[PDB]
């Protein structure tokens, strides 16, 4: 609820809506090792790790989403070789959990969650157990906060989506499907490139198309750039074709070995 | 597994607090929050003073995390501004840089109260009140409660570009589950003393009413002698001042968890010759003045009948001569001393 109406003067909007061409220029560092295709498969993979960590810890979706955005912001600026993403994922959950006020994730419960999720749900990708102890989380935490320029409040599409479906008066029919599409958009770069309400709007439109709901005049009655909303729809429709043609479980061991490795100290 | 080149690059470029600021011997505060210093910039780009707070403890606690999160977003003239955050990796200490505020209401009120035996600019009180209301309104519009408003936290800028502007500070950023259930109680709303489960905008507005009455009289309105939320003697003073609340004045008081304790401990008839009219009349504030009427709306016992900050700013008290000024000192010479330094 805190800062709900301050988006247009927020640190999210003023620093962390990136230019697409700047994003891909910094990405070229890792594209010497990975293909563009392999790079998004890695992005999809680690969005699922962070999601699994969140479910295990019983965190609400918005906390999980702030965590995912911390992870995306870090690797948008820096190489995959800089900090092991296996360390960064639980660090992002840890920090995100601490920004919200209702409850705290303890040290032993964080480490036990990382250990258990990787062994039980991700043993296709990881043969060895989670090797990092809590002091590795605490050290990584300092670098993460510092790289994000202490920007912790993150706006998500869930809140505007709820307001839009309530406005249509079709909460029962459309909200479960549309909410699930917002979840899926975190598999892409969309949260680094568009304001949350536009992502919300694109997800609602796709929900209406799938369920054959005619919301043409309701969408016309909005005052917003539709061309940009169309750009998001195309990213969402392409993500489902990516999903179809991608066997995460069969491919991700090989792709994680192609990742550039952190150089040790000589 | 952390890349070495990435590591030493960041270690080379990292701004360290001890290189950037002179603060040796310039400690001006020490408490549960940590240690505050009056700092000056070593690479002399400006000659401004800054407040340097080393946060209590190590790492990033929930308190630290939320203070950084919210201050990183908040921006209003009457709320204190976080200029920068230093993370010291070796000792794991967090430093926050702020604009330096020479005075506060605790030190100002204490100076007048001290000199009264052994509010000199006209319109100072009103200006302080309006700016306190303007700041708190900005927070409340962003669903940020303060949760611990008091004269020590209402800061006032000294000589410089922001001369006499109020700066709210020390927001209660971390409270578990937004709960007061998880020592002085003079600024605490009666619902908190009756076991209210959660902080509210109204609880803050009550605090503002107490401060206001303190600015007008130089005494804390609900002053009291020194775990659980119920405090008998604190409630006794509120009743001596305000009267005991009639059933019609606060219908929902029966819903409060400590209501039956109140009934057991207190009798209405004890406070029959007690009202805010009578208290303020003894301290030479007129009960027909617009200043008194606004106060009574702020110091309303039932939380649902307390005015909001946005309605308080709109009061005709602020349209009566003298008008509120941006400089609370009204361009006049500031007769208060600077902050004394401290030891370690
Ligand atoms: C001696 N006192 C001093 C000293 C300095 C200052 C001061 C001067 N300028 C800017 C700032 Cl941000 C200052 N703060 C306010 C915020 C605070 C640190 C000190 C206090 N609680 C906290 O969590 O952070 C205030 C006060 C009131 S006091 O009576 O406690």
């Amino acid at each position: 609820k805190a800062m709900a109406g301050n988006f247009w003067q927020s640190s999210h909007y003023l620093q962390w809506i990136l230019d697409k061409q700047d994003l891909l220029k910094e990405r070229q560092k890792d594209l010497k090792f990975l293909s563009e295709e392999e790079y998004w498969k890695l992005q999809i993979f680690f969005t699922n790790v962070i999601q699994a960590l969140g479910e295990h810890l019983k965190l609400r979706q918005q906390v999980i989403a702030t965590a995912t955005v911390y992870f995306k912001r870090f690797y948008a600026r820096y190489s995959l070789k800089s900090i092991d993403p296996v360390l960064m994922a639980p660090t992002c959950v840890f920090l995100a959990s601490k920004v919200e006020e209702f409850g705290v994730v303890s040290n032993t419960r964080l480490i036990a969650a990382a250990t258990s999720v990787l062994k039980t749900r991700f043993s296709y990708a990881f043969p060895k157990e989670f090797p990092y102890r809590m002091n590795h989380i605490l050290e990584c935490e300092f670098y993460l906060l510092e790289l994000m320029d202490c920007c912790l409040i993150v706006y998500h599409p869930y809140r505007p989506l709820l307001q839009y479906v309530q406005d249509m008066g079709q909460e029962d029919m459309l909200l479960p499907l549309a909410w699930r599409i917002v979840n899926d958009t975190y598999r892409t770069d969309l949260c680094l490139l568009y304001p949350p309400f536009m992502i919300a709007l694109a997800c609602l439109h796709v929900a209406c198309v799938v369920q054959q709901k005619d919301a043409r005049q309701w969408f016309a009655e909005l005052s917003v750039d539709m061309e940009k909303i169309l750009e998001i729809i195309r990213v969402i429709l392409k993500l489902y074709e990516q999903w179809k043609n991608f066997d995460e479980r069969k491919e991700m061991a090989t792709i994680l070995s192609k990742m550039p490795k952190p150089k040790p100290p000589p | 597994k952390m890349d070495y080149d990435f590591k030493v690059k960041l270690s080379s470029e990292r701004e360290r607090v001890e290189d950037l600021f002179e603060y040796e011997g310039c400690k001006v505060g020490r408490g549960t929050y940590g240690h505050v210093y009056k700092a000056k910039r070593k690479d002399g780009k400006d000659d401004k003073d800054y407040a340097l707070k080393q946060i209590e403890g190590t790492g990033i606690s929930m308190s630290a995390c939320r203070e950084i999160a919210l201050l990183r977003e908040l921006k209003h003239p009457n709320v204190i501004s976080l200029q920068k955050v230093f993370l010291s990796h070796a000792d794991r200490k967090v430093w926050l840089l702020f604009d330096y505020a020479e005075h506060d209401l605790w030190h100002i009120i204490k100076f007048h109260r001290a000199s009264k035996a052994n509010q000199l600019p006209r319109g100072m009180v009103k200006s302080l009140l309006y700016q306190i209301l303007d700041g708190i309104h900005y927070l409340h519009a962003n669903w940020v409660l303060h949760r611990d408003l008091k004269p020590a936290n209402i800061l006032v800028m000294g000589e410089g570009p922001e001369r006499g502007r109020v700066k709210i500070a020390d927001m209660g950023f971390a409270r578990l589950f937004n709960s007061p259930l998880k020592v002085t109680f003079w600024y605490r709303a009666p619902e908190l003393l009756l076991g209210a489960r959660h902080y509210t905008k109204a609880i803050d507005i009550w605090a503002i009413g107490c401060i206001f009455a303190e600015l007008l009289t130089s005494e804390p309105i609900f002053h009291c002698r020194q775990s659980n939320p119920y405090h008998h003697d604190q409630l006794d003073r509120i009743f001596n001042v305000m009267g005991f609340p009639a059933d019609k004045d606060w219908e929902d008081i029966k819903k409060m968890p400590e209501h039956s304790t109140l009934m057991k401990d207190f009798r209405r008839n004890t406070y029959t010759n007690c009202s805010l009219i009578k208290y303020m009349e003894k301290h030479k504030v007129k009960p027909d003045s617009k200043a008194f009427h606004l106060l009574q709306k702020l110091l309303t016992m039932d939380p649902i009948k307390r005015i909001t900050s946005e309605q308080a700013m709109q009061d005709p008290y602020f349209l009566e001569d003298p008008l509120p000024t941006s400089d609370v000192f009204a361009g006049c010479q500031i007769p208060y001393p600077k902050r004394e330094f401290l030891t370690e």
